[PDB]
């Protein structure tokens, strides 16, 4: 009663062909033309046999194409990779049911060497026959059958070398850096952000960190758009327990939320004191600032400045308060000095 | 065997892991619209935070005993019979482990009284195992019958071994840290993979209960550490229907737990 609906749902597919020739041998339609006329075999002789009623586990294919319609899967990402695991399924129940016919109905010669096996264990048979695994508990005995797993094996890890290392391979690399900064009771931290290299980050810490300063844990929190080096990373490495780095950038208010600002008892700005112009870098560093400020009005902020004259736009920012906490270190004026 | 015992005490087991779906879903939501607070602060530090004895005092005496009641279980799971039957009062170990479980079953009330997520932490990892291995501490009270159980599970509590050698100071270096971490879940997993092939194959099928094998734990490991490596010697092989379910299932899933992150961080 199902393929009844069925083999004329097929008319509609063969009536209205778009190609006349080409949809022969397409797959859906393929797997039909082996299935239709089973349903007419046991209406004529009183007899039924498992048929090849088994490669309707192609349509398993089609799955994903419907989690699409309702909206379950509404990312291409993931949708992509709902492909793949639809087809390695139905390949694996169409096998599972051609290892199953090739070895109950046995050798069509002698029909002798026939070996009783379930469908529960074809499905157990080619599971560890993909992994490689072989338990050998559970074997094909059919000379039929043995042909197709020379055969199946031979087309499967082709297959499975064609498309797998190319697209999956792919999928698995992600980016380390990133992250919502991990939150904790009662924890002070600081946020630094600007030129953030070896030499420059190590002298700080030094200070910070210092081995003889009393016991005051404040977290040191680095912001930099660039992934750090070979030179810095082991750096961060030796000071896991108290420095944490992220990769963002200081004017983004994405990132200023990822390192959670508000939280932040002050924050400190870092100047590239090898740079051809001084005033980019100042006027830079001083939009840094800015962007800190226009976040949150009551933080602290303390930023190296390359040149004297640049202090000047540092008060035309309204919250900008020197009382408060905000402070400004002019490199030139402190080593000339 | 006279009949099938062990459904109850799973049902036990079912019994307290969907009472949190019960007791604590029903109750929270209530007050938004129109002690707790002071010991969770200590119970932040008490188990986790701890720096010097607020918590690492609490956290030695929980996975140490543990491996000790997986020491305890080793020679039960070794015994031939899934579920015996004996007297409770003078065992040689019969004793130690519901009374290790006695000030682990109100441990896990420190967690569950002061928990900040009140329904988040229902599926934790750690507190997930307690929930079908507590019952079965009370499953050998009431009855005098004590089974191979869900015991086992206390394997996954070798993943927070890593964690105190930070506090001992074993392995300083951030480096050896995190891969001493992949080496605590490959072990956890699988040793607590063993236990339920023990168990799956010891037991039976719930429906037949004759195509039982019988099948050691010192076999299960070299069972399965045969088959991470995609060797199959098939000497030992899994006969019960349940049984091979697993494999077929652990095989899949194991394989893509596998490539997914030692691929990217092992390389
Ligand atoms: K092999
Ligand atoms: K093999």
């Amino acid at each position: 009663a199902f393929n009844i609906f069925f083999m004329v749902y097929f008319f509609i597919r063969f009536i209205a062909a778009s190609d006349k020739l080409w949809f022969m041998l397409e797959m859906y339609s393929f797997v039909d033309y082996f299935t239709i006329p089973p349903s007419f075999v046991s209406i004529y002789l009183d007899r039924t046999w498992i048929g090849l009623r088994f490669l309707r586990a192609l349509r398993l294919m089609t799955v994903p194409d419907i989690l699409q319609y309702l909206n379950v899967l509404k990312t291409s990402s993931s949708i992509r990779l709902a492909q793949l695991v639809s087809i390695f399924i139905s390949v694996w129940l169409t096998a599972a049911g051609i290892i199953h016919l090739l070895e109950n109905s046995g050798d069509p010669l002698d029909f002798d060497n026939a070996h009783r096996l379930s469908y529960w264990t074809c499905v157990y048979f080619l599971i560890v026959t993909m992994s490689t695994v072989g338990y050998g508990d559970v074997y094909c005995e059919t000379v039929l059958g043995r042909t197709f797993l020379v055969f199946f094996l031979l087309v499967g890890l082709a297959i499975f070398a064609s498309c797998i290392p190319e697209i999956i391979d792919l999928i698995g690399t992600r980016a380390k850096y990133g992250g919502t900064l991990k939150n904790e009771k009662g924890r002070r931290h600081i946020v630094v952000c600007g030129h953030i290299t070896y030499e420059s980050v190590s002298h700080f810490l030094k200070d910070f960190l210092h081995e003889d300063r009393e016991d005051v844990d404040v977290e040191v929190v680095f912001l930099h758009r660039k992934p750090p080096d070979l030179e810095l990373e082991g750096l961060f490495k030796r000071h896991f327990t108290t420095v944490e780095f992220f990769q963002g950038t200081i004017m983004n208010p994405i990132d200023l939320q990822r390192v959670k600002v508000h939280e932040a008892d002050a924050c400190l700005v870092l100047a590239n004191k090898y740079c051809q112009d001084p005033d980019a870098e100042d006027a830079a560093n001083i939009m840094r600032v800015i962007s800190i400020k226009n976040y949150s009005d009551d933080i602290r902020v303390i930023i190296q400045l390359m040149q004297y004259h640049n202090k000047a736009y540092l008060l035309n920012i309204p919250s900008w308060d020197w009382k408060q906490g905000d402070d400004v270190i002019c490199l030139a004026e402190l080593k000339l000095g | 065997l006279k009949v099938r015992k062990y459904w109850c005490f799973l049902l036990s087991s079912i019994f307290t892991f969907l009472a949190g779906l019960l007791v604590v879903l029903l109750w929270r939501a209530f007050a938004f619209v129109c002690t707790f607070m002071t010991e969770a602060k200590d119970w932040a530090g008490e188990l986790i935070s701890g720096q010097t004895t607020t918590g690492r005092i609490l956290v030695v005496l929980v996975f140490i005993l543990s491996i000790a009641s997986l020491i305890i279980y080793f020679v039960d799971a070794s015994s031939e019979e899934v579920e015996r039957c004996q007297k409770w009062s003078n065992n040689i170990t019969q004793q130690i482990d519901l009374a290790f479980n006695i000030f682990f079953m109100v441990y896990f009330f420190i967690r569950f009284i002061a928990a900040s997520d009140k329904l988040w932490f229902m599926l934790e990892m750690y507190s997930f195992v307690d929930y079908f291995t507590i019952p079965p501490s009370f499953v050998s009270i009431y009855l005098d019958r004590t089974w191979i159980g869900l015991r086992f599970l206390r394997a996954l509590r070798l993943m927070t071994v890593p964690d105190i050698l930070q506090y001992l100071n074993v392995l300083k270096t951030s480096s050896s840290i995190r891969l001493a971490q992949l080496v605590s879940i490959f072990i956890s997993v699988w040793l607590t993979a063993a236990g339920i092939i023990h168990l799956l194959e010891n037991s039976g099928d719930p429906l037949d209960f004759d195509n039982a094998h019988r099948l050691s734990y010192w076999t299960c490991v070299y069972f399965l550490i045969v088959t991470m490596s995609t060797v199959g010697y098939g000497d030992v092989y899994c006969e019960t229907v349940l049984g091979r379910t697993f494999l077929v299932f652990f095989l899949l899933v194991g394989l893509a737990i596998f490539a997914s992150c030692i691929p990217e961080i092992i390389d």
